[PDB]
């Protein structure tokens, strides 16, 4: 197989690299927050009980 | 004149803000801030990558 209409490769490629886009985007969003349980998007169950115990 | 000195105090009490806490404080956001300046221009050169594909 080596046809011109389709490449595979290059979509795990592309998977993969979306993939380590959002890991560095999570982790300089935690930079920039300094916080591991920045939203409820997070983690629900302990930012719900950090918002009430703070 | 006890009670004038009285009232002062307890218009001392209402509204003083405590400085050592502040004096922490300071330093900790002034570090904030440097490191979400840090994680900013991070992010913003995130379409620079882009223009290796072609």
């Amino acid at each position: 197989l080596n046809s011109i209409n389709t490449n595979a490769g290059a979509m795990i490629a592309l998977q993969n690299l979306n993939g380590t886009n959002s890991e560095l985007t999570t982790v300089q969003q935690r930079i920039n927050t300094g916080k591991k349980i920045a939203s409820a998007k997070d983690n629900g169950a302990i930012w719900a009980t950090a918002k009430n115990q703070s | 004149g006890k009670l004038q000195d009285s009232l002062d105090a307890g218009v001392g009490n209402l509204v003083d803000a405590d400085l050592a806490k502040e004096s922490a404080k300071l330093q900790s956001l002034q570090t904030k801030q440097q490191l979400g300046v840090q994680a900013l221009s991070i992010a913003n050169q995130s379409s620079s990558s882009i223009l290796s594909l072609f």
